[PDB]
RNA sequence: AGUGGAGCCUGCGGCUUAAUUUGCACCCGGCCCGGACACGGACAGGAUUGACAGAUUGAUAGC
C-alpha cells in the first residue's frame, strides 16, 4: 500500500526498485514539478548564484532541475543503487552516500539552501532496535541547523501518511531552532496535496434579563421586533 | 494694507463574412 | 448560423457539402503562487 | 483485484459562449393580444371594421 511499509531503505531501494524507477513516467513528471515546486518555495534571489543541498536525490532528476537553473548541488543518499542509476544518468553534480538521521558531515556556514524531496518520511519509524525516530530526527534537524547559513531556506517535501509524523517532525525542527511553516500546497485537493515544511535559520441587556425572568419560571411577554425599542426621547 | 484677492492672485476578411465567423 | 448571417460565394470546389458547413455557430474556445516571507 | 499513470467517454467545478437550461428549462429573430373608473383631447366635415394586388421577410401576412 506505501513504501515507508516495506522497511529499511537500504532493502527496499534495491536494484530491480531502481530500475523501475528510472523507467517511469508518472514519476519523472510529478518528481520534476515538485523539484520546480520545491526551489520555488525558497525566496533565493534572482540572477544571484547559490549553492544548494538536493538530499533524498535517489535518480538526480531534482538534480538535473537545479543544474537546468545553472545552480550547483550536492546530492546525499543511503541506498547504493540509487547513486548507481544517478551516476549512469550523468548528472552535473557530485554526490555523497551516508544516512542522513546521522548526521550530515559538512562545516556550518556553507550552503545558501536546503531541497529535500521525499526522505524526511522515512525518518518517523524504527526499523532496529538501536533506532529511535525522535533522537535521530533531533540529530538531523541539528545538523540541518549547523552546516547551513544563518539565514538561509531548507525547504522539505513529504507526503504525511497521519498527524503524528508530522507532530513529531514538526517538533523535533522546533526544538532544533528552526522557524518557518508548513505549505500544504493544494490543500484540499487529493492528487495534488503535498505537504512542503519550509525552514530557515532566523438591546441585549433587555434579552437577558428576560432570559433571567424565563429561566426563574415566571411569564415573560413574547420576544419581538419591539423588545429594546426607544419610544420617544425624554424631556 | 490688505488687497482685495477674493479668488487665487496667481492665474484579411472577405466581404460579406460576418463579425461571428471572422 | 443561430445568431447572424453569413454570406458566402459558391464556388465550383463546394460542390458536395451541405450550406451549414460554412457558418460555424460556435465561437472558438480561448481560454501566482505563494512564497512564504516569514 | 485494483483505481490514482496513459488514450477515450462521462459527473461535478472552473474557463469560453448569444446560449453552452437546470436543482427543452437556455439563446438569436417574427407573430398575436394588453382593463374599467375619473378628467382632458379627436369623432358624422367623420371615429372605426374588413380587403385584392405588390413588397419586406429566413419565408407569408390588411397580423
Ligand atoms: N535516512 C535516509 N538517509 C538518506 N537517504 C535516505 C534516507 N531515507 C530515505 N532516503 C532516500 O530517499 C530516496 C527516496 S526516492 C527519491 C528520488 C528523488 N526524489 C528523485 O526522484 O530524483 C531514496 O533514494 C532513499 O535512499
Amino acid at each position: 500500500r506505501r513504501p515507508e511499509h516495506g522497511g529499511p531503505p537500504e532493502l527496499f531501494y534495491d536494484e530491480t526498485e531502481a530500475r523501475k524507477y528510472v523507467r517511469n513516467s508518472r514519476m519523472i513528471d510529478i518528481q520534476t514539478r515538485m523539484a520546480g515546486r520545491a526551489l520555488e518555495l525558497l525566496y533565493l534571489p534572482e540572477n544571484k548564484p547559490c549553492y544548494l543541498l538536493d538530499i533524498g536525490c535517489g535518480t538526480g532528476l531534482s538534480g538535473s532541475y537545479l543544474s537546468d537553473e545553472g545552480h550547483y548541488w550536492v546530492g546525499l543518499d543511503i541506498s547504493p543503487a540509487m547513486l548507481d542509476e544517478a551516476v549512469d544518468r550523468e548528472i552535473e553534480g557530485d554526490l555523497l552516500l551516508g544516512d542522513m538521521g546521522q548526521g550530515i558531515p559538512f562545516k556550518p556556514g556553507t550552503f545558501d539552501g536546503c531541497i529535500s524531496i521525499s526522505a524526511v518520511q522515512w525518518l518517523c519509524n524504527a526499523n532496529k532496535k538501536s533506532e529511535n525516530p525522535a533522537k535521530r530526527l533531533y540529530c538531523f534537524f541539528a545538523s540541518l541547523f549547523s552546516v547551513l547559513v544563518r539565514g538561509s531556506r531548507a525547504v522539505l517535501q513529504l507526503y504525511p501518511e497521519n498527524s503524528e509524523q508530522l507532530e513529531l517532525i514538526t517538533t523535533q525542527a522546533t526544538k532544533a531552532g528552526f522557524s518557518g511553516g508548513m505549505v500544504v500546497d493544494y490543500p484540499n485537493s487529493a492528487k495534488a496535496k503535498k505537504f512542503y515544511l519550509c525552514l530557515f535559520s532566523g438591546r441585549a441587556w433587555v434579552l437577558e434579563k428576560k432570559e433571567r425572568h424565563r429561566r426563574q419560571g415566571r411569564e415573560v411577554r413574547p420576544d419581538t421586533q419591539y423588545t429594546g425599542r426607544k419610544r420617544k426621547p425624554r424631556f | 494694507e490688505s488687497l482685495q484677492a477674493e479668488v487665487i492672485p496667481d492665474p484579411k476578411v472577405p466581404k460579406g463574412t460576418s463579425s461571428y465567423q471572422a | 448560423n443561430g445568431k447572424t448571417f453569413n454570406q458566402v460565394e459558391i464556388k465550383p470546389e463546394m460542390i458536395g457539402h451541405y450550406l451549414g458547413e460554412f457558418s460555424i455557430t460556435y465561437k472558438p474556445v480561448k481560454h501566482s503562487r505563494f512564497i512564504p516571507l516569514k
